């Protein structure tokens, strides 16, 4: 729908042919995730802005809710330069996701238009609730990591720790590293600091990675990063023919204040695709739908039934959506039920290929005992992870769909954990737990969903 | 653009047991204070202060709270205040009533929040002009306005319980700090406070928490995004999460009006008294506020109020503060002061009520004398029965004669801990406690306590963590990938290098089997001992220790921890051969451990030792045999 971009043709698809390289879906959306694990104030989003320049949102809420917790997305276009004079990694580079498939050259590279190559995601979050999003389910949250440590302090930071053994239990094997911040660095300083970090790193998974030290804030080294992430990082195994799932992330009601009757639109859902490819005017499902209570007070939950009517990738405008990013499903859905990220915890799927609503959970959970890389300063028992007790209230992260949970029983290992609102899942599925240990929550265990309690999804 | 009409959110349910054992068979919001449930006081304050759509919230006993309100004046066509009740099984706190408001979408804009039994005559207009033109001058910064009294800290009205401290920037009455001070001597105020203001961060315990809020939806929004949160636990993460959220909480303080809410027995008595002597007027209990025909009185000299059908016996005297409800039946020669008796009561001669409050149908025997004590509905008093200050008898409850129950004593028809316990077997009225044609049971300190009583080598560190994990892993059947989780974690976090951390692996490997060990230091019983301990944690030596060097490193470990346990040499070989049959260590570098004697003296003996003969044999006995196998 947008120009200067591949065509995409409903009747000119197929989905066995789909793969995560495909030009034509590289072409709008990006297809792979990439998440930087790193911290603030050492560049981990001045790195992201300069890979991927600046982002506008198409739409935004007046109101964020979640904020520590909002799984952000950003879309970056990585090219090569097909002329081989221009030396590597030069012919590599990184632009935004509104850029033409080919622009001639703008450096003294003696011609080439530039092609593009692949479109990454950067799975980016304040903190580090990724940990636990993708810790145990896997799903296809990303499949590749950016470990980042700046220059000015001296590996390793106590901010350090906890990103290695992040990258440790997220059992991530493509890890790159780079070295911020390094701009104001001398040699010897830059040297004794990768000597200190490949030290710290001895005997882990980023043994065999790149050291790439980069300068986000002048723009330095990061086609290098381009360049990694077209070698190193190998290319994930998507699953384009099952049925689409979308695990719903924000939500618009994008009808501005005085609009014509003409002129309302239906509820956007903006969510991140598991597996299957999602088409403009399919039927589609999305549960637990509406929740509300009997007279009495019991749940129960109507299933939303709606059409596609439009599909987005950031500013760019889809036919057919892939995973690999974050898409905002335009619906018939009305925008009383998708305003202010009111829709978010819900899955959105083909009719009939949803998983069962459950209320409560019993799981088999294996509890962590210290915080991972943790530093004991002091207050010895600080990062000791107590025991679960009864109402205590947790935080379920299946997947990317986050959910509270009071805990209300525990005979030796099996807890059972009362949500607060339904959630749609299958028995069996990887879910991990987290606590308010004080200002943000934090991983303390996982676990295996042996049993629960279902509730019916009634239909008129 | 005028705001809608003005809605209140009324918690019906206290969701604690700061009435037990009184409120297992009554609601807290349906306690007769002056002869009026609490509710009915709430809900004439929000009819009264311009509420227009209210919000009933029930869980515990939500059948009587329906029965009663639908009976009530603000039931009716007529009333301006159109009473929703709203009721659940599932509320389990504040939280969830505010998750489920936010749910249902019931409020659009600024609403109040209070619960079923606060007693005020506040008018919020104020309030609520200043939090809308907050709110308008600042877009969705202040989102909830509490209300606050002036009053002394020595007020009968301010339990240690419920008092607070609030540090607050006077120059626009905004909360910096909120703090509550049960039990403390010396309040704590982070320096956060000093940043922006440098003139006004007056620190204030003048301030009755009136338990009044004026909250916008995004109070709502925020007890749904924080499912973990009552009100005091959203104020506090609100002040502490100021930076992530540039949200703030402001407060109105009223000089001039009555507000307090009845959250134990103490505050009870304390907000009755207030009531009978005028000072929540014009909620006084002759306006009859609640248009009841069984709740109308006339009020005499001394703030004596006395309903229709009242026959007072000759003699008898009422000094001042009672209130005596219609159809009591008062004896001759009785002194009645500071006290409220309901309907339906019967009072003997030669009685003395002292600040006692009989609720209805209370029947009190000849010669009594009550002090600072409430009789529940039906509950009777024998002969030469005297009760001493804070003491409860809940409903249909009876005190033989001739007793004096002690400061504190509660008795309710309930056993005292049998179902706390069971949380069968009828235990029979002990009358040395409840007396002849007693019913009831003595309730001690177990639900006393809210009742009406009160006024540096960080490698030393690294191998106790180490050791205690393993502990944990080897009590919990832990798995290996979970342990080298565990271990791993502890290395990033203190930075501990690879040598260091197989040398604290091996050593606390080898002294595991000897925490739990005195020292009848048996050879084979040793490695009886570790033999478990090596087959089920294998796989962490076998991921731990492979490339090339490190097994001689392990070797060392070894070396060093049998030097210093020298009494277990006999079993050399017993670690030996338990270490290679794990594929622990390999034959070149067990081969290569002896191949040098640059060690102390005793290492050489440590390899040619009783056994060690033997076992330096076999380690060429097995290259040999290593033909048949690996």
């Amino acid at each position: 729908g947008q120009p200067h971009l591949s065509r995409q043709d409903l009747t000119t698809l197929d989905v066995t042919k789909l793969t995560p390289l495909s030009h034509e879906v590289i072409s709008r959306q990006a297809t792979i995730n990439i998440g930087t694990i790193g911290h603030v104030a050492h560049g981990k989003s001045t790195v992201v802005k300069a890979i991927s320049g600046v982002h506008t949102v198409r739409f935004k809420n007046e109101l964020e809710r979640n904020i520590t917790i909002k799984l952000g997305y950003a879309n970056a276009k990585i090219y090569k330069l097909d002329d081989p004079s221009c030396p590597r990694p030069e012919c590599y580079r990184s632009c935004g996701s509104s850029t033409p498939d080919e622009f001639p050259t703008d450096i003294p590279g003696t011609k080439g238009n530039f092609k593009l190559v692949r479109h990454v995601s950067f799975v980016d979050c304040p903190g580090h609730d990724i940990l636990m999003a993708t810790m145990l389910n896997g799903a296809a949250v990303m499949d590749a990591a950016l470990l980042l440590i700046a220059g000015n302090e001296s590996c390793p930071q106590p901010q350090t720790s906890e990103h290695l053994a992040a990258i440790e239990i997220m059992k991530l094997k493509h890890i790159l590293i780079l070295q911020n911040k390094i701009d104001l660095v001398k040699e010897s300083q830059a040297k004794e600091q990768y000597e200190q970090i490949l030290a710290f790193v001895q005997g882990t998974v980023a043994e065999g990675a790149p050291i790439i030290p980069i300068s986000a804030q002048l723009k330095y080294n990061i086609e290098v990063v381009c360049e990694y992430i077209v070698k190193k990082i190998p290319v994930p195994p998507r699953d384009f023919t099952s049925e689409p799932r979308l695990i719903v992330i924000r939500s618009f009601d994008v009808n501005k204040p005085g609009c014509e009757v003409d002129d309302l639109k239906g509820g956007v859902a903006g969510g991140s695709i598991l597996k299957g490819v999602l088409k403009v005017g399919q039927e589609i499902e999305v549960r637990p739908g509406i929740v509300s209570k009997d007279s009495e007070g019991k749940l129960m939950c109507k299933p939303i039934f709606s059409k596609i009517v439009s599909l987005f990738a950031e500013h760019n405008d889809l036919q057919y959506a892939a995973p690999g990013g974050l898409i905002g499903v335009g619906t018939k859905i009305d925008p009383t039920l998708c305003r202010a990220d009111r829709m978010v915890g819900q899955v959105l799927g083909a009719v009939g290929a949803l998983p069962e609503i459950f209320t409560e959970l019993e799981i088999s959970y294996f509890l962590l005992r210290r915080l991972l890389g943790v530093r004991t300063e002091g207050d010895k028992k600080a990062a000791k992870v107590q025991k679960l007790s009864k109402n205590e209230v947790l935080m379920v992260n299946i997947g990317s769909l986050s959910t509270g949970g009071r805990v209300s029983a525990v005979k030796a290992d099996l807890g059972k954990i009362v949500l607060t609102n339904p959630v749609c899942t299958e028995v069996g599925e990887k879910i991990a737990l987290s606590r308010r240990v004080e200002k943000h929550w934090r991983l303390i265990g996982w676990g295996q969903i042996r049993r629960g309690v279902t509730i019916k999804p009634t239909v008129d | 653009e005028p705001p809608p009409p003005l809605q209140a959110v009324l918690v019906a349910d206290s969701f604690d047991r700061r009435f037990f054992p009184i409120s297992k068979d009554q609601p807290r919001v349906l306690l007769p204070l002056a002869n009026v449930a609490l509710i009915d006081y709430t809900l004439e304050f929000l009819t009264a202060t311009g509420v227009q759509e209210t919000f009933v919230f029930c869980c515990w006993k939500a059948a009587q709270i329906k029965e009663h309100l639908l009976k009530s004046k603000w039931c009716r066509p007529t009333s301006l205040n159109v009473v929703r009740i709203i009721t659940s099984e599932l509320y389990r706190s504040l939280g969830d009533v505010l998750r489920d408001v936010d749910a249902k979408a019931l409020v659009r804009s600024d609403f109040l929040l209070v619960y079923g039994d606060v007693i005020s005559n506040i008018n919020i207009t104020r309030a609520l002009e200043e939090h809308r033109l907050r709110r308008k001058l600042e877009k969705n910064v202040s989102v909830m306005t509490m209300i606050f009294k002036e009053s002394s800290p020595s007020h009968p009205t301010r339990c240690h319980e419920d008092n607070v401290v609030v540090a607050v920037d006077s120059t626009t009455n905004r909360v910096l700090h909120f703090q509550k001070t049960q039990g403390l001597r010396r309040f704590a105020f982070p320096l956060s406070l000093f940043q922006g203001s440098s003139d006004g961060v007056e620190v204030r315990y003048d301030l009755l928490d009136c338990h009044i809020s004026i909250c916008s939806p995004q109070v709502a929004q925020l007890f749904t995004d924080n499912f973990d949160y009552t009100r005091d636990d959203f104020v506090r993460g609100l002040l502490v999460n100021e930076e992530i959220l540039g949200n703030q909480i402001h407060m109105h303080v009223t000089a001039k009006e009555y507000g307090a809410r009845v959250s134990n027995l103490h505050m009870y008595s304390a907000v009755c008294a207030d009531v009978i002597r005028r000072w929540v007027y014009p909620l006084t209990p002759e306006a009859n506020f609640t248009d009841s025909t069984t709740q109308s009185c006339t009020h005499s000299r001394h703030n004596i109020y006395r309903g229709p059908e009242v026959s007072l016996g000759h003699g008898s005297i009422l000094e001042e503060n009672v209130l005596l409800g219609s159809g009591t039946v008062i004896g001759s020669n009785c002194f009645i002061t500071n006290s409220v008796i309901g309907p339906g009561c019967h009072i003997g001669d030669n009685v003395v009520l002292d600040q006692t409050y009989l609720w209805q149908g209370v029947r009190v025997a000849a010669g009594a004398q009550i002090h600072q004590s409430l009789l529940c509905d039906n509950a009777e008093v024998k002969e030469r029965v005297t009760l001493k200050p804070r003491s409860v008898l809940t409903s249909q409850v009876v005190v033989g004669p001739n007793i004096t129950l002690p400061e504190g004593s509660v008795i309710s028809l309930h056993p005292p801990d049998a179902e706390e316990d069971e949380d069968v077997k009828m235990k029979g009225y002990n009358p040395a406690e409840v007396g002849a044609a007693g019913k009831g049971y003595l309730w001690k300190a177990a639900g006393m306590n809210m009742e009406e009583e009160e006024e540096m080598d960080d490698i030393k560190v690294f191998q106790n963590e180490v050791l205690g994990t393993l502990q944990r892993g080897k009590e919990e059947n832990i798995s290996c990938d979970n342990l080298v989780l565990e271990i791993n974690s502890l290395k990033y976090a203190y930075n501990i290098s690879l040598k260091e951390v197989m040398q604290v692996l091996s050593h606390v490997v080898l002294e595991f089997p000897l925490q739990q060990m005195d020292s009848p230091l048996d050879s084979s019983r040793y490695c009886a001992l570790l033999l478990p301990l090596l087959k089920a944690w294998s796989p962490v030596f076998r991921n731990y220790i492979k490339r090339a060097a490190d097994h001689l490193e392990a070797l060392a470990a070894i070396e060093d921890f049998f030097l210093e346990h020298e009494a277990l040499g006999i079993s050399m070989a017993k670690v030996l051969m338990a270490f290679y049959q794990l594929e622990i260590l390999a034959e070149e570098t067990i081969l290569s451990w002896f191949s040098q004697r640059d060690t102390t003296d005793k290492g050489q003996q440590l390899r040619k030792n009783q056994q060690l003969q033997r076992f330096i044999q076999w380690l060429k006995e097995a290259e040999e045999e290593s033909s048949e196998d690996d």
